């Protein structure tokens, strides 16, 4: 229940009804379409007599052009293949450019030689018109003009179906001039066994006549016969008899892409390096065209061995044996697949901005209750407990942020460490000079001036003093945690667990269940998208936070999803005491997640969020921390493995002093027994005699 | 610091938490400003209080309040994956995501990895995105050699399956239902929101756009190439069936799609149109279920076909939310002549004339006894929206007569070691073994697992490729049957990595496998079947991990395979304890030769029960 | 989108209306339907779309060309709310393609 | 069934409940609006202590600015009077610049001297907040802050209702001195 037409060789056309003629086009002409009412139009585009493109127009709302050089254009814009829009699918099949519209009820193709073909479903039987004819049992009632007359002249018919446009208005074309050891090549259609199989189905006489015409027209050798033989073979295939020998019972080989070979009855659902197997549920008839050699596979239009097939990730191709990694896990490409590690990685709980959260299990949420809340605790061995104090941080009711943090360490003789606003620290209520190393606990100034805290290898924290807290746990705590950052079991789906042992589907009741004090108000509802309370802020909040999804972060968008950070940014900018600071904090938060996945973004610029350093220091997007301070000179045997990080650093030959000023190595003070000595200081004693030089 | 305003004890909910850090007798806690015994405090859920001995139902599971905590049942409920819109999917694990696409994609399949697949379900938007019709999705179900297509509101069994005795096609309300077996079923909204339901017997066996059915949302978005993608578009593109078809274009989060894309004002009129999901009729469901995903879907599928009325895009999202609410037992009477109405009057315009039997219901019981369905079925859903025939007592519906009618109408080896052991096999997935050699290493592991009494009692086994990470295919706690565990061990894949860190696999066994000793009676042993060196810079912690394993009394057996095993690490393992006997081999071919003395050494180093 | 509103308003040119399209011109009401379906895009049902068709159906009925244009999918009107009364679900109300005006009440 | 607010003279404000105070504004401030859910915001814009514009935001989808010099701007485009959009009507009445929104249930005006006034339907009784107060029988309770507490101080109240924008980050205002 289908019919086929083709435009082929020099000038030839074969109707849906097997009437053949020659026509050198100069306009673009209607090949096929709905004749009484035009659901779609299929147009043959010509220049200087030659074909140049096949163009489909859908109603008047969409049009797509496919050129003989494989270029495609939609409207007036060039578009890359493969393509799909408005119910059309434009793709390679059997190495040849294909344009399918079987929702409308047609499919079309251009082969490597530039021959067009079109197939119409029986939906258009006796209901179509154009150069491909009128699609009915008769072949001789073709040549119907748009004037509705027959004509005996193919050029009156074809010019009657010419379509002018604003691109060019086109002349009535006319037959070319003519003046006519190769003739036997056309008689293969009659003489030669593979072609002779099809004589009960397709009469050779028109095709051999057209063959003799191309032998008159064409200036080449024996190859001048080949389009008529090819189109006869394709007509036989359409009539249901494939001519498997035709291309080697004759000298005629069709054009194919590099590394492919022409063959008959190529299957649809062609296998590729990247495609899962349909196990023969394709249920579609084979076609002629190019194939890769047997056992070789196609990849992105080129043939490669089955052992050569790349893997794909992040929209890119990688050869076998390539290792990628996500967090601590590595994925190795083998065959079509990634062999991916299955170990648990360090859990990064986060509190940031206007009380946005990330669970250890990567669940993002916002809560904005005001109380002391249990953020993260070892619920099994109680080796640590982290608590946050949340307060309203602007005039808005939705602007709520962490004011201070409290860490209780029962293993450290039940010490209580408070991380204060402005990045101060107190221990058991006493304010401490920040470089502290007593017991398993260590506390330090980060180059960001953020407080960093460590408690063995298995707990680390990083507090900015401005309501941002990052908590890192080793996999030793996996499954053991509790509080607002969840149970660290690798699953988002239970992070809203509560002390009652059920997961609240409401983030409000979840967060309320972790409040430490009974007179704190239960949060009744969390008002997402607070821009309604300050409508003046929404235009800037959108325009500014959209940078997170702009091209500047594009390298990061496949390393960390930007969508939670964009929601957090728009909330922050719409509802805080200074939206510029909240913008910079949200952008820094996403850039920090990128750096956690090893993607570094040059996102700062003079228009936004420059990290302007104190005098003598210089900004680095990435500098090494371990050798910045004079203390590093004074304890040069200390362990330090921390990664390169963003901050303000001294210029490459200078170390950083207690005043924050940058000093040469010879000018650093020396630190001994926790006590500070100037350059060239001497002391001598019954136990030791020592002197300060080069900060040591 | 100018101030405009100025101004441990424990309570039933806080007692388990920290003290405030910023009042009753011992063994007592406050409730309602009165000190009371802890065993009288209520449990909390939905933020509501329930007394001890009160019971709550959560899905199929149920929990009784015991000593301030929920003492739950441990069932696995029937997991539902759903297409919830034109371009939105919800995995079996409840992860909502966005993935538009013109091609055909695997919604779910059983043909995952090594698993012999029983079925596929395929979906695609073919024939959408143009003016002349409202969009409809195709469905294609390929269970056990059959094929059922759902399209244009019709069901078409294009190929009979190998055993039809497990197969039923049903309709209830406005929903088609298909039962494909005891454990697989489909519920089809003719307006785009296709749904699939699986019992606990499937779980991690299935994969596709529905994710993989387990507890873990984070391991959905696993591509067909088995890598998790950060972007749902790349994940969904990996599940494209037709090899040549166009990959879905990746794009930024523009504020809304389609008709809203230029039109922020009209986008806010879409947002208000979707506020039906937050109206007082839904607000009781909005406790048990989050409206936000369905509202977001409503934005996308009303910015597609901007409406406050029954376009295929809009009202679908609210019918789907109402359906989910009804599965949570919260039936929602949401339709009216003002909003998304349905008329069953065409069903009452009968051959006798107009006669009431049908009407719309907010949810009718599904899979009812019918002349077309003479007995009850294992229906995947409790009830469904739409037209229902309110038949008088004992009468049976006939669908083809559209009317109520009378019910009279219509061991493997001689060595089989049985002793208290935990055993781990650590396999060098470097390039220093070819795949052909790694098959011999796998066969060695499998055949030792034929010679040990594999169980949670006696000998526990884990199997771990490392390949420059760590890759447990089996863990000690995996309660699967011994023939299943040997099957999985034989199905261990081959990485062939450029590096294989011996130190990091020792780290993995030290901290993640033996995280705590749960079997103090058992010996524990690691076969470090190592075939590659580490690059020197990685090795620095190696002695700390092996001596930590000695502190955790794990015996490490370094089996050095081939010339590229670094003998230094072999002997450094032996130096920690005499129990750490090395084996060193010229090739994998003599693994199967030394197997006897190896496995017997394991059993000599493990105590009898 | 212009061709979406156009094709959506082709209800006025469908075979159920084509009998009216002899006596009455569909084009003015179709132009209103374009304008109104630009305000609501719904192919099946929205107030502006359904009312401009219902206005054309009203004009047709005034020319005696009564037309059963609605369906359970295309702009459905549901009277089942009025059937629920003190007898329960009682059969009296239905959608009528045209009710006679101002019946004795 | 209506109440009236006014902002008049140099610096003065009169609430819906008849409490009066002076406030030299330097930014823009919520005068009135739906307090529990913000259907609209009516905004008073100030510069150097002086009033300069009366603005209305509808949800977040539309914003209109009416200046004391009779300029009108919608979004950032200047528009000629009279004007009508989104159910608002903006017109001259009795020679004075009137902005009406009685679909939303309010009307507002600027007179020739630049005095604002704002009128709410009873729809917003005890349901509004901003510099115009809470619109209830009591008047001593007008100084309700956005933070949700009743301050004794009119500048703490008014600054509590300041609204920043990307063009105008609000400095905190405080009482100016005088020789009196
Ligand atoms: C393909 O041919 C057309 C003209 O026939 C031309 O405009 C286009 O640039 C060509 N593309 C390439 C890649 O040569
Ligand atoms: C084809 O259509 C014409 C009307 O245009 C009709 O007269 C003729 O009989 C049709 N032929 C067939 C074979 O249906
Ligand atoms: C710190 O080390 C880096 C190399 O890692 C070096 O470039 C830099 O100069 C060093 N800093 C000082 C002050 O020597
Ligand atoms: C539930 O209660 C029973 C009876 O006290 C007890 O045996 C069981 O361990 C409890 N399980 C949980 C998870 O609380
Ligand atoms: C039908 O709807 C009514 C409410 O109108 C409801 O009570 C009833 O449970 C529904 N189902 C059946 C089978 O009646
Ligand atoms: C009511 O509807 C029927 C069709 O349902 C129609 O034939 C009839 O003319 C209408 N009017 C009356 C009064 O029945
Ligand atoms: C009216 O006042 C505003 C604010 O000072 C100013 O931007 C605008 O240009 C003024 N219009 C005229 C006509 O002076
Ligand atoms: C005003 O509203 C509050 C709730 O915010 C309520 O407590 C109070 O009684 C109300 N007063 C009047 C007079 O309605
Ligand atoms: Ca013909
Ligand atoms: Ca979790
Ligand atoms: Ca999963
Ligand atoms: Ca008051």
């Amino acid at each position: 229940s289908t019919a086929r037409c083709s435009l082929f060789g020099s000038d030839f056309v074969n109707t849906f009804d097997g009437s053949m003629y020659s026509f050198a086009g100069y306009c673009s002409y209607l090949l096929a379409g709905g004749c009484q009412k035009r659901s779609f139009s299929i147009i043959g585009d010509f220049q200087n007599g030659k074909r140049v493109s096949l163009s489909v127009y859908l109603g008047e709302f969409f049009d797509i052009h496919l050129f003989v050089n494989g270029t495609v254009t939609q409207g007036d814009q060039r578009v890359s293949m493969p393509y799909a829009s408005k119910g059309l699918y434009l793709e390679t099949e059997a190495g040849y450019y294909k344009l399918s519209g079987e929702a409308y009820g047609f499919v079309a193709r251009i082969d490597g030689s530039g021959n067009f073909q079109v197939l119409l479903s029986d939906r258009y039987f006796n209901k179509t018109c154009g150069l491909c004819g009128n699609f009915n049992i008769f072949a001789e009632d073709d040549f119907m003009t748009q004037e509705g007359t027959l004509t005996s002249d193919p050029y009156d018919f074809a010019n009657s179906w010419a379509l002018s446009s604003g691109e060019q208005w086109c002349e009535r074309a006319s037959p070319p001039s003519s003046s006519c050891g190769l003739w036997e090549q056309c008689q293969l259609l009659k003489s030669t066994s593979v072609f002779a199989r099809c004589h009960p189905l397709v009469d050779p006489e028109p095709f051999v006549a057209l063959c003799e015409k191309t032998l008159c027209e064409c200036a080449g050798g024996l190859e001048c016969a080949c389009p008529a033989l090819l189109e006869y073979a394709r007509t036989c295939a359409q009539e249901g008899m494939v001519l498997y020998g035709w291309t080697d019972h004759s000298a005629c080989s069709p054009v194919c892409p590099a590394g492919m070979e022409y063959r008959q009855c190529v299957s649809p659902c062609a296998r590729t390096c990247q495609s899962l197997h349909i196990n023969e549920m394709c249920q579609e008839r084979c076609v002629d065209g190019c194939s890769c050699p047997e056992g070789q596979l196609l990849d992105e239009g080129l043939c490669v061995e089955s052992t050569e097939c790349p893997c794909v990730h992040s929209g890119k191709r990688y050869p076998p044996g390539t290792s990628l990694s996500r967090d601590c896990n590595t994925c190795i490409c083998r065959n079509s697949q990634w062999i991916c590690s299955n170990e648990e990685c360090p859990g990064e709980c986060l509190v940031t901005g206007q009380s946005h959260f990330k669970s250890f299990d990567n669940r993002y949420f916002t809560f904005s209750g005001i109380c002391q809340y249990l953020l993260a605790r070892d619920c099994q061995d109680h080796s640590f407990s982290i608590v946050i104090e949340t307060v309203q941080c602007a005039d808005d009711r939705d602007a709520v942020c962490t004011r201070s943090v409290t860490v209780r360490l029962p293993g450290l003789h039940n010490s209580l460490v408070k991380l204060k606003h402005g990045a101060g620290v107190a221990m058991d209520g006493q304010d401490v000079q920040l470089p502290l190393l007593k017991g398993d606990l260590r506390i330090q100034h980060t180059v960001t001036a953020s407080v960093r805290l460590s408690y063995g290898e298995d707990l680390q924290m990083d507090w900015d003093g401005r309501g941002r807290l990052l908590v890192k746990l080793s996999p030793v705590y996996a499954g053991k945690t509790c509080g607002l950052c969840g149970n660290y079991n690798g699953n988002q789906g239970d992070d809203f667990l509560t002390p009652s042992g059920l997961a609240e589907p409401r983030v409000e009741d979840f967060g309320n269940a972790w409040k430490l004090h009974g007179d704190c108000q239960d949060l009744q509802k969390q008002h997402s998208d607070p821009c309604a309370l300050n409508p003046r802020m929404t235009r800037f909040s959108e325009e500014a936070c959209a940078v997170l999804t702009s091209p500047t972060f594009e390298a990061c968008h496949r390393a960390v999803s930007p969508l939670p950070y964009l929601r957090n940014c728009r909330y922050d900018v719409c509802s805080c005491s200074d939206g510029r600071e909240c913008l910079c904090g949200a952008l820094a938060s996403y850039a920090a997640a990128c750096a956690g996945r090893g993607v570094r973004v040059a996102w700062r610029e003079p228009g936004r969020c420059e990290l302007n350093c104190p005098k003598g220091q210089v900004y680095l997007q990435c500098g090494t921390p371990c050798n910045l301070t004079c203390r590093s000179l004074s304890y040069p045997d200390e362990e330090c493995n921390e990664a390169c990080l963003e901050g303000c650093f001294c210029p490459p030959g200078l170390y950083m002093d207690e005043r924050g000023d940058c000093v040469p190595k010879a000018q650093c003070p020396c630190y001994y027994d926790g006590e500070i000595f100037q350059p060239e200081d001497i002391f001598s004693d019954h136990h030791t005699m020592c002197y300060c030089e080069d900060g040591f | 610091m100018h101030c405009t305003m100025s101004g441990c004890a424990k309570t039933c909910q806080n007692y388990d938490l920290e003290c405030m850090s910023m009042l009753c007798p011992p063994g007592m806690v406050r409730h309602e400003n009165r000190c009371v015994a802890l065993e009288r405090c209520p449990c909390f859920h939905q933020g509501k209080e329930y007394a001890p001995g009160e019971t709550v139902k959560i899905g199929c599971n149920t929990c009784v309040c015991r000593d301030r905590k929920w003492n739950c049942t441990d069932h696995v409920c029937d997991a539902t994956c759903s297409t919830i819109g034109m371009a939105h999917y919800l995995t079996f694990d409840g992860l909502k995501y966005l993935f538009p696409g013109e091609c055909q994609y695997v919604l779910v399949q059983d043909y995952c990895g090594s698993n012999p697949g029983t079925f596929r379900i395929l979906v695609g938007n073919k024939g959408c995105s143009h003016p002349s019709v409202k969009c409809k999705k195709r469905v294609t179900i390929l269970v056990e050699g059959g094929e059922i297509e759902l399209f244009d509101g019709e069901v078409n069994v294009k190929r009979p399956m190998k055993d039809e005795t497990h197969f039923e096609v049903v309709e209830s309300g406005r929903y088609i239902i298909l039962l494909l077996g005891k454990a697989l079923s489909v519920v089809w909204d003719r307006h785009l929101s296709i749904s699939v339901v699986l019992k606990q017997t499937y779980q991690e066996k299935v994969c596709g756009l529905c994710g993989n059915f387990d507890g873990i949302q984070n391991n959905d978005l696993t591509s067909s190439n088995l890598q998790v993608e950060e972007d749902p578009v790349d994940f969904g593109n990996s599940w494209k069936v037709s090899s040549q078809c166009a990959d879905t274009r990746k794009v930024p989060l523009d504020s809304s799609p389609a008709t809203c894309h230029n039109n922020i004002m009209k986008q806010t009129m879409v947002d208000s149109s979707c506020r039906i999901l937050t109206s007082d009729v839904f607000q009781d469901c909005n406790k048990l279920v989050d409206p936000e995903p369905y509202l977001d879907v409503c934005i996308y599928d009303t910015c597609s076909c901007e409406s406050i009325g029954d376009c295929a895009c809009f009202c679908d999202t609210i019918a789907a939310y109402a359906h989910v609410c009804a599965q949570h037992g919260k039936v929602v009477t949401w339709r009216t002549a003002t909003l998304c109405p349905q008329s069953c009057e065409e069903r009452n315009l009968r051959e006798n004339g107009y006669e009431c039997e049908w009407r719309y219901n907010s949810c009718a019981p599904a899979c009812q006894v019918t002349c077309q369905h003479p007995e009850p079925l294992a229906c995947p859903v409790q009830c469904v929206e739409g037209c229902h025939a309110h038949c008088p007592p004992g009468k049976i519906l006939d669908e083809l007569l559209q009317t109520c009618v009378d019910p009279e109408d219509c061991p493997l080896h001689d060595f089989y070691c049985s002793r208290l052991l935990d055993l781990v096999f650590l396999l060098d997935g470097s390039s220093r073994l070819s795949e052909a050699e790694f098959e011999v290493l796998k066969a060695f592991v499998v055949d030792m697992m034929e010679r040990l009494r594999i169980s949670q009692k006696w000998v526990r086994v884990a199997v771990v490729e490392y390949h420059d990470g760590s890759h447990a295919y089996i863990g000690l706690k995996d309660r699967k049957r011994p023939s299943e565990l040997r099957r999985i061990a034989s199905q261990v894949k081959y990485a062939g990595s450029q590096v294989a860190s011996t130190s990091e696999v020792l780290k993995y066994t030290l901290f993640q496998i033996f995280s705590k000793i749960d079997r103090p009676e058992a010996s524990r042993i690691a076969l470090l079947l190592m075939a590659s060196q580490e690059p020197q810079r990685m090795s620095r912690n190696f002695v700390r991990y092996v001596q930590g394993l000695k502190k955790k009394k794990v015996i490490v057996i370094p089996v050095g395979i081939g010339p590229h095993a670094n003998l230094k690490q072999i002997r450094l393992i032996e130096k920690q304890a005499p129990e750490n006997k090395a084996f060193v081999l010229s090739s994998v071919d003599e693994l199967e030769q030394q197997r006897d003395e190896i496995v017997s050494y394991l059993c000599d180093l493990a105590p009898e029960a």
